[PDB]
């Protein structure tokens, strides 16, 4: 039944993630608290994380924002059928490799061509006060600024978004895969309802599917990438120490 | 056990 798989990933989706699609573009419209330089930064940290260089505290918050997201991405995933029936082992294996390429095609529904939306909804940081901060973490949210500006141009909704993770997570290509057939069949059926999803509801765009097969790969490149920038930070930054968890999913990805 | 397969397990 490929309509009760899309509509119980889709529910999934909204049932885990605090932040989706519909929600951001509310708030992003006709009030979050705008980060657009030093003194905002100060005053949005007094109000929203009340309790250290500036792009140190940032680097903070970015973490923390990350590993909440993460958990978020586990109950998803959990809910995707055939997910829990996969080896405890290739479930980590698939999060793991899985969770950033999500999280950055997810941060897209939160990004426009000025800024993103933090903090649950109730700040907003402008990409210009991004680019701002001294390297190296000036040059850390550009490339998925540009990655987002032509994901949104596909116009996509939160039912497309919510088969595309899926997609994502449910991959047979990652290293150390034990189960590699399973996990191939299981994305085939993942895949197989996108496919007809966004023939449904998009119908004017023929090539969707090819084009958000290449998003997918991109978005592997972007993680690659953004990797080594997180080595760059631990090993070159005095104060930027790692959470355990996100520690856990860099170390032995690229 | 890593601070991922608690994740899962939870
Ligand atoms: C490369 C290091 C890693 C952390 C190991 C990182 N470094 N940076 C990073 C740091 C400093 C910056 F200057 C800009 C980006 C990040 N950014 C992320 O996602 C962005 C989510 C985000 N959250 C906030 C925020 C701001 C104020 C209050 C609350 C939240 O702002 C933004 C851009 C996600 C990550 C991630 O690998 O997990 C990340």
């Amino acid at each position: 039944d490929l309509k009760s798989l899309a509509k119980r990933i889709y529910e999934a989706y909204l049932k885990n993630f605090n932040m989706n699609k519909v929600k951001a573009r509310v708030i992003l419209s006709g009030p979050p608290f705008v980060i657009h330089d030093m003194e905002t930064l100060c005053m949005a940290e007094k109000t929203l994380v009340a309790k250290k260089e500036a792009e140190v505290r940032i680097f903070h918050c970015c973490q923390c924002t990350s590993v909440e997201t993460v958990t978020e991405l586990t109950e998803f995933a959990k809910a995707i059928p055939g997910f829990a029936n996969l080896d405890l082992n290739d479930q980590v294996t698939l999060l793991k490799y899985g969770v950033y390429e999500a999280i950055f095609a997810m941060l897209s529904s939160v990004m426009n061509k000025d800024g993103m939306l933090v903090a649950y909804g109730n700040g907003f940081i402008t990409r210009e006060f991004l680019k701002s901060l001294r390297k190296p973490f000036c040059d850390i949210m550009e490339p998925k600024f540009d990655f987002a500006m032509k994901f949104n141009a596909l116009e996509l909704d939160d039912s497309d978004i919510s088969l595309f993770v899926a997609a994502i997570i449910c991959c047979g290509d990652r290293p150390g895969l034990l189960n590699v057939g399973h996990i191939e069949k299981m994305q085939e059926g993942i895949v197989h309802v996108l496919r007809l999803h966004l023939q449904s509801n998009h119908p004017d765009d023929i090539f969707l599917f090819p084009k958000l097969l290449q998003k997918m790969a991109d978005l592997r490149q972007l993680v690659t990438e953004h990797a080594q920038l997180v080595q760059i930070i631990k090993k070159t930054e005095s104060d930027a120490a790692l959470h355990p968890l996100l520690q856990e999913i860099y170390r032995d990805m690229y | 056990p890593s601070l991922l397969k608690k994740l899962l397990l939870a």
